[PDB]
């Protein structure tokens, strides 16, 4: 069932478009910084190499949003929160932090 | 499409 919900989710990321956001939501030290962004090039490597999506530079433009913490660290003035506040106010994007994120590219047999 | 991100329980 994990098998057929991968292969399932394998096929999809062929027709979706995946976003990486540069905005962090708090304050960290140049260390975790760093450690976020490897993070995030590595992820978009995975997404675009091996699991064949779409990147968008545009994050409205995108079917999953790839973010530098959790969208409830985001700041009310970050437009990624404010995109995200108008589709709950709005009946379809997705919204994954880097580390929800790296554990499903872990379970589309990809480890960082 | 819009399966769950989180595998199956």
């Amino acid at each position: 069932s994990k098998s057929s919900w991968r292969q399932e989710w394998l096929a999809n990321l062929k027709l979706i478009s995946v976003s990486l956001v540069d905005e962090f939501p708090s304050e960290l030290s140049d260390s975790d910084r760093q450690i976020i962004n490897e993070k995030m090039q590595l992820l978009k490597d995975i997404f675009a190499n091996n699991l064949k999506s779409a990147i968008s530079n545009n994050f409205r433009e995108s079917d999953i949003i790839i973010l530098k913490g959790e969208i409830e660290d985001y700041p009310m003035s970050s437009e990624i929160k404010i995109y995200y506040n108008e589709l709950q106010n709005k009946p379809k994007a997705r919204f994954w932090s880097f580390m929800k994120t790296q554990r499903f590219v872990s379970n589309m047999g990809f480890d960082i | 499409t819009d399966l769950p991100s989180d595998p199956p329980s």
